[PDB]
RNA sequence: AUCCUUAUGCACGGGAAAUACGCAUAUCAGUGAGGAUUCGUCCGAGAUUGUGUUUUUGCUGGUUGAAAUUAUAAA
């Protein structure tokens, strides 16, 4: 479907250049919406805006295939270079629709403790990230376990979210130990949690 | 081809071990780099391939399990998916 | 970095400042007293005369900044307009101690020598606190961090909510 | 002393599609700013940029 | 394990803004700058006596 | 004033010689070892007056500790 | 990179010799589109139609009009006495696909395939690249397959 | 190994050593001389030895030629390890659930270093028990 | 004095495993002979195991059985030793016996690539002259290069800082920058050398070679120039990939 | 007692006149320390003139630089002490032999002059 | 040589124009902290770089800023612009002399 | 007596850096350290080893919290 949609439209883009030139225009990003994230290279990559400079940019697939040689890290996007081709999937809805198949978000929030801390509705909050938490503390004269434990932490933070949905009777089956002075019970030694 | 999906197991693997330390967001995020990259790459070719299919199967259930381990000694009956599919940034994994 | 005095100046500021993206629209917890434009007289009277938009040029140091320091100028004037906000008229008395100490034709401030403005800025300063003490009933001692929280921002001070103090006291407990 | 990422060399351009929600609270301010009187003009110029 | 002399902050006009150790520095600004302009001179002055 | 590191030691007796002309020899060890180190300096701690406010001049002790300037 | 490809640019012109790869590539002033030609008869010349590489992995399609594959073939038993017909057995095929779809393994066929190979072997010298029948898979396509 | 660390003779010593270690932690290595787990044990200990020695200290316990410390461990007595510090027990939570002493081989250094360094910790803040960075939850 | 003894032997034992792994000679002088003979027994006995080992390891490792999260790890620097060591044998072997294409062999290939050049009508790529057009551009698609790496992370190591902080200094005096590769190109004919770091594909591996930073920055415009040259002049046929 | 072959020797004051030009010249840049380096710089032409070491030994290992100064007509000095050399030239190593090289636009050329001069003197 | 006894110290407490620009090159900067926000609700903004998409920016990009257009405001510091080591330095200085050199 | 050069020492002042900066009963080192090269030659001063700190030494100040708290005495 890709290569025949590439196919396609580079034809109409070819077209639609050819009108401009007959009509004397640059042709107009603007009408190439619809036929935008489509081909191979993208139609995005034409307007982009550093197209003149990579234009020099030459033996590049093979470049970035020879990364395996000189970036240890190693790259599941080899293949393609986003810059000279684009997007070349979007996943965008697929984030939408798990979202709905999980009953929206006020579904997956009734999972979570969100309530728990005790906002009207969600629009102006934000997370903390835990690998931004991990940077922040990882410039410290830290012995090693120290920073075991500081990594550990992102967890002591997503097992607490997802606390009231992974500590109940049919996620975990056995004691209902009282955790002290408190009337929660736990569902295991989920000791995060 | 075979190989390739070697390839992509050995990368789920990888995910897998070098887990105890790393962040279950962190193995999540792995994960789906891996499977993307799989499937951004060939497409068309994974819905023929049964054994690849069998692979991601069995690969997201060792992810999910990874997650388990860590939250409890003891295996679960089940999560719900929630915490594995839902996006990051309702709080989630967002395994996809 | 655009300092807005006003809290809620940054979302159309924001919206109007894309095209340059490179600056910084901060708000601030400083009651910063550039609300005292209009004590000022000169100003005041171009504000006045004006029959149309006008985009009008002053240097608010106006003698200053050759004698002292770009900082020192701010504070300066800081305390100059804290004052004229406090109570105008006193401010201007002040300024206008003595006549021999005119303003000048291209100025907003009474040139003074250096001893001068010293003493001027410690009465303007005077002026601050007192008012201050007959305005919010406290006793002129404090600390010198208190004070100079005082004058520079006039801000709302840590004054925690009864029910964040109760919250504290639950916390402690 | 793994040291910190200078921070201009943080990643820029070909991001992701802009989302939603976000596009909607722009949308509002640009509603607010043209409904909020006429500029006269360049409130809806400013609406058609965006 | 002396106490003999004290050792102050070296207050000058790009510290000036920034030091509050020593009091009055946005109270009596123009004091402040006295003072601290002073305390550079009597450093330079210091310099100049030794060499003398 | 020696620049050039003034002037060698075979047993040190020329050194001495040479500093002669400038005449003034002990006062500057009585100097040096309280700065070289400090371990003298500890020692004598282990104080001094001033001509302060209120001498009389019948009071006659002035001690130094760092926590405080105690006076006697 | 580039040093990789100029090397294995001198390898692919000895697999396709001067003039195939010359065919191959069109003329200077005007080079090829991929795969194409300029004509259907410069095409139908040597048994070579499409060729590529990929680093090291190279696709040479060969065509052969029976007869011609038939000498192949002998020239290959010549070189190499194939009596127990261990031939079908030592050679590789795609055991990915099913049973029924990979490269029927009809002796004539493989043999073929093998002379091929041992063809394109000598072409190449062993000194800058080993080219082994291990690494090597070559589809045969007939009559039978 | 055998000449890199020291051993013990009698319970009696054991027993000496932990108390008279006033400022290191002390690791014992109860363990059968020529059994395979102990032996790797010991080796590992070998290496993290050096390291941690300012803070902690190896010893070898031979349990059969040295059976005065049965009450311990209630005669379970596989080839294990045990901590100490201002002659107190000191208990290490990894999964396992066995609190008191870790009964099982750990092969990173590093990782082995870093419970001892843990187990030190809690011990100068007077806590009995620590909960391990790391998890195990394999090698009962 | 025996315990002293034995720990100084120890010792011994453990530095010529430790040299068998670098692959250097354990030619200790003053060792007497019958002890060397069994050390040197050992070391041969910890050969057949530790290689045969870490083989099946990697076997293991490729079916995905199960093995231990740092056995794993060690049989990786374990296996990359020794395919350091088949190399550099390799390269030992390739030493003593000459370069193993015979003269005709070149004369023949060498001969079919000047001839294909020819029928090309090739304009042999120039060096980079001293104001070249498209200089500047392609400069800055080689510091682009480099730097993309870095364009994720957070924090950097070291070597990282150091090789971001010369991209900068390309980018930032760039004329000089220039100077300095064109120079390079002239001249350095010697290098800094090159740490092999090893990959984790697991099912087949290797390698990856760091550069030091400064002659990154010229190879990298190297790699540039070359590559956008030959495009420019058609080099490469068609066909290849 | 310093070495016969070794000659000229210079005098105390001499030896020290040449030692702070020495100095200076090491300071500038304009010398150049070391048996090979001397044999360089009067191969070149360079040296103003060579200071070598009396107490040297092995002398041998200078008394090629003497017959090469003869030869190029550099004047040349010893003086006796290697330490005190080595030290004039900024190394706390003992060294042996020294230059002090040509460059007309020195700060120090008119005191080298002299050094050269009061050198030429001793020679005979 | 040791590990150091494990201790828990927190004697430093300093800062000071000096002091502050050497901590400033290791502190996580103001837009690197804005970064490791992350919006709630939304779909946080990514960008994709060809060796690892993964990247996400986050709440750095202003929402109506995200909206539109990118940011050099999020280009903020001097105070961690990766300098040379002192050997690297010597390094190119002597590249630089060099080339000077061939110049002439 | 006036002006300048070099080195140093003491300092004002202005900067940059601390991934740097030391120390050594060590081994070697202008009687060659370590490097260049157009291959003719050229530069010429540390190197090795061990090791102590090294997201920093010493000091100050604030806000805070911490919970921050008020002498005796006669009718």
């Amino acid at each position: 479907n890709e290569f025949l949609d590439s196919q396609r439209v580079w034809a109409e883009y070819a077209t639609k250049r050819q009108e401009a030139i007959q009509q004397n225009r640059r042709l107009a990003f603007e009408e190439l919406e619809g036929s935008w994230d489509r081909g191979i290279p993208r139609i995005s990559t034409l307007f982009q805006r550093d197209r003149h400079t990579l234009a020099y940019d030459r033996g590049h697939r093979i470049r970035r295939e020879f990364k395996q040689y000189s970036l240890e890290r190693n790259s599941p996007f080899w293949w393609t270079n986003s810059h000279h081709d684009g997007k070349l999937w979007n996943l965008n809805a697929y984030r939408t629709d798990v979202i709905q198949a999980l009953g929206g978000i006020e579904t997956i929030l009734e999972h979570t403790l969100f309530k728990g801390t005790g906002f009207n509705s969600w629009e102006g909050l934000f997370w903390e990230k835990a690998s931004g938490f991990e940077d922040s503390m990882q410039f410290k004269k830290l012995t090693h376990a120290q920073r075991t434990g500081l990594s550990q932490i992102p967890n002591r933070r997503f097992t607490l979210w997802w606390s009231p949905t992974i500590n109940r009777a049919n996620v975990y089956v056995g004691f209902l130990v009282q955790l002290d002075l408190t009337g929660i019970f736990l569902h295991g030694k989920i000791p995060t949690l | 081809s075979e190989e390739e999906i070697k390839k992509f197991d050995s990368r789920i693997r990888g995910i897998l071990m070098a887990s105890g330390s790393t962040t279950f967001t962190k193995v999540a995020a792995k994960w789906n780099t891996s499977l993307i990259s799989l499937f951004t790459y060939f497409r068309e070719a994974i819905v023929a391939t049964e054994p690849l299919l069998d692979i991601l199967v069995k690969g997201e259930t060792r992810i999910q399990n990874r997650v388990k381990l860590g939250l409890n000694s003891k295996m679960p009956t089940r999560f719900p998916p929630a915490v594995f599919y839902t996006p990051k940034e309702l709080g989630g994994l967002g395994m996809i | 970095q655009i300092i807005v005095t006003r809290k809620a100046m940054l979302d159309p500021l924001e919206v109007h400042m894309l095209d340059f993206p490179n600056i910084a629209i901060r708000p601030t917890e400083l009651r910063l007293p550039f609300s005292a434009a209009m004590s000022i007289d000169k100003l005041s009277d171009v504000v006045m005369k004006a029959t149309e938009p006008q985009m009008v040029l002053f240097n608010i140091y106006d003698d200053w900044l050759d004698r002292i320091s770009s900082y020192t100028a701010f504070s300066r004037l800081t305390l100059l307009l804290r004052a004229l906000k406090t109570n105008e008229e006193s401010a201007k008395m002040i300024l206008l101690s003595d006549p021999t100490i005119t303003i000048k034709s291209y100025h907003l401030w009474p040139s003074f020598t250096d001893e001068q403005w010293i003493t001027i800025e410690s009465q303007m300063r005077d002026l601050i606190l007192t008012e201050y003490g007959r305005k919010y009933n406290v006793n002129i001692s404090a600390l010198t961090q208190t004070e100079i929280k005082d004058i520079i921002l006039g801000q709302n001070i840590k004054a925690p909510s009864v029910k964040r103090q109760k919250m504290a006291e639950l916390e402690a407990a | 002393l793994s040291y910190l990422k200078d921070l201009e060399n943080d990643r820029v351009n070909s991001l992701s599609d802009a989302t939603l929600e976000d596009l909607q609270k722009m949308r509002t301010i640009l509603k607010s700013y043209r409904k909020a009187d006429p500029t006269n003009p360049q409130g809806w110029i400013a609406s058609a940029r965006l | 394990l002396g106490l003999l002399p004290k050792p102050e902050p070296k207050v000058k006009l790009s510290n000036m803004m920034s030091v509050f150790e020593n009091d009055q520095n946005i109270t009596d600004p123009t004091a402040w700058e006295k003072v601290v302009k002073d305390q550079v001179d009597l450093r330079k002055r210091k310099h100049l006596e030794e060499n003398e | 004033q020696y620049k050039f590191r003034e002037t060698t030691h075979s047993k040190r007796e020329l050194d001495s010689g040479d500093d002669q002309p400038q005449s003034s020899e002990a006062k500057r060890t009585k100097f040096s070892n309280p700065a070289i180190p400090p371990v003298i300096d500890l020692e004598k701690i282990k104080k001094l007056m001033t001509v302060t406010k209120v001498s009389l001049p019948e009071g006659s002790f002035k001690r130094v500790k760092p926590q405080y300037d105690e006076i006697h | 990179s580039f040093i990789f490809q100029y090397y294995g640019l001198v390898i692919d012109l000895l697999l396709l010799g001067q003039e195939r790869a010359t065919d191959l590539a069109g003329p200077a002033n005007n080079p090829n589109e991929f795969m194409q030609f300029k004509s259907k008869e410069v095409e139908k010349a040597h048994p070579i139609r499409l060729y590529t590489r990929y680093l090291d992995r190279i696709y040479m399609l060969f065509h052969f009009e029976e007869d011609e594959g038939e000498e192949l073939t002998d020239e290959y038993l010549a070189e190499n006495p194939d009596p127990n017909f261990e031939n079908s057995i030592g050679y590789n095929n795609r055991k990915c696909w099913p049973k029924d779809s990979r490269m029927r393994l009809i002796r004539q066929d493989v043999n073929l395939g093998r002379a091929v190979f041992w063809e394109i072997q000598s072409r190449v010298p062993t000194s800058l690249t080993s080219i082994k029948w291990e690494n090597a898979f070559v589809s045969v396509y007939s009559k039978n397959n | 190994a055998s000449v890199l660390l020291p051993q013990l003779r009698t319970g009696w010593h054991v027993d000496q050593a932990i108390v008279t270690e006033t400022k290191r932690l002390v690791v014992i290595r109860f363990g059968r001389k020529n059994d395979r787990q102990c032996m790797i044990m010991d080796e590992l200990l070998s290496s993290i030895a050096e390291r941690v020695r300012n803070f902690a200290v190896i010893y070898l316990c031979d349990i059969d030629e040295v059976s005065d410390f049965d009450e311990m461990y209630e005669l379970t007595d596989p080839m294990t390890v045990m901590f100490f510090y201002h002659n107190k027990h000191m208990m290490c939570d990894f999964g396992t659930g066995n609190n008191n002493k870790l009964n099982f081989i750990v092969d990173d250094k590093q990782e082995m270093i870093d419970i001892l360094e843990t187990i030190f910790r809690g011990a100068r803040k007077n806590k009995g028990l620590v909960v391990s960075p790391y998890d195990y939850n394999h090698k009962r | 004095i025996r315990q002293k003894k034995a720990r100084t032997i120890l010792q011994h034992l453990s530095e010529a495993w430790r040299c068998w792994k670098a692959n250097i000679p354990w030619d200790v002088p003053g060792m007497p002979a019958p002890i060397k003979k069994i050390i040197e027994r050992y070391i041969k006995s910890k050969a057949d195991a530790w290689v045969s080992a870490a083989h099946y390891n990697r076997e293991r490792i490729k079916r995905g059985a199960h093995v231990e999260k740092t056995m794993v790890k060690k049989n990786l620097g374990r296996l990359t030793r020794l395919w350091i060591k088949n190399e550099q044998e390799r390269q030992r072997q390739i030493q003593k016996n000459g370069p193993e294409i015979t003269p005709e062999e070149a004369t023949t290939i060498f001969s079919v690539m000047v001839e294909w050049l020819e029928s090309r009508s090739f304009s042999p790529i120039p060096f980079p002259p001293l104001t070249y057009k498209n200089d500047t551009k392609i400069l800055v698609l080689a510091l682009e290069d480099l730097k993309d790496v870095y364009a994720s992370k957070v924090r950097l190591n070291a070597s990282e800082r150091e090789e971001l902080a010369l991209i900068e200094e390309a980018y930032d005096n760039p004329h000089d920058t220039l100077n300095r590769i064109k120079k390079y190109l002239l001249t350095q004919r010697v290098f800094k050398p090159v740490d092999i770091t090893m990959m984790e594909n697991y099912q087949n591996i290797s390698p990856v070679y760091s550069v030091d930073p400064l002659e990154k920055i010229t190879d990298a415009y190297l790699d540039q120039y070359l590559w956008y040259e030959a495009d420019q002049r058609k080099l490469f046929p068609n066909w290849i990939k | 007692a310093p070495n016969p072959k070794a000659f000229p020797l210079a005098d105390a004051a001499l030896t020290q006149q040449i030692l702070d030009v020495v100095q200076q010249a090491a300071n500038l840049r304009q010398l150049k320390k070391g048996a090979n380096e001397a044999t360089k710089t009067l191969n070149r032409g360079i040296s103003e003139f060579i200071i070598m070491a009396a107490d040297c030994e092995p002398i041998e290992i200078l008394l090629h630089l003497p017959l090469l100064c003869e030869d190029k007509n550099v004047p040349y000095v010893f003086v006796p002490s290697r330490v005190a050399l080595g030290r004039a030239c900024g190394v706390s190593r003992p060294v042996i032999a020294a230059s002090i090289t040509t460059n007309d636009a020195s700060a120090i050329k008119t005191q080298i002059y002299a050094v050269k001069d009061k050198i030429e003197t001793l020679l005979i | 040589k040791a590990l150091p006894i494990p201790e828990d110290q927190p004697k430093k407490k300093r800062a000071g124009r000096k002091f502050r620009k050497y901590k400033e090159k290791f502190r996580l900067s103001h837009v690197r902290q804005l970064q490791n926000r992350m919006e709630f609700g939304k779909q946080e903004q990514t960008v994709l770089d060809s060796y690892g998409e993964e990247v996400g920016l986050g709440m750095s990009n202003t929402s109506l800023q995200q909206a539109v257009g990118a940011t050099s405001g999020s280009r903020r510091s001097a105070g961690n612009q990766a300098k040379l080591t002192k050997v690297m330095k010597h390094r190119i200085s002597e590249a630089n002399q060099q080339a000077d050199e061939f110049l002439i």
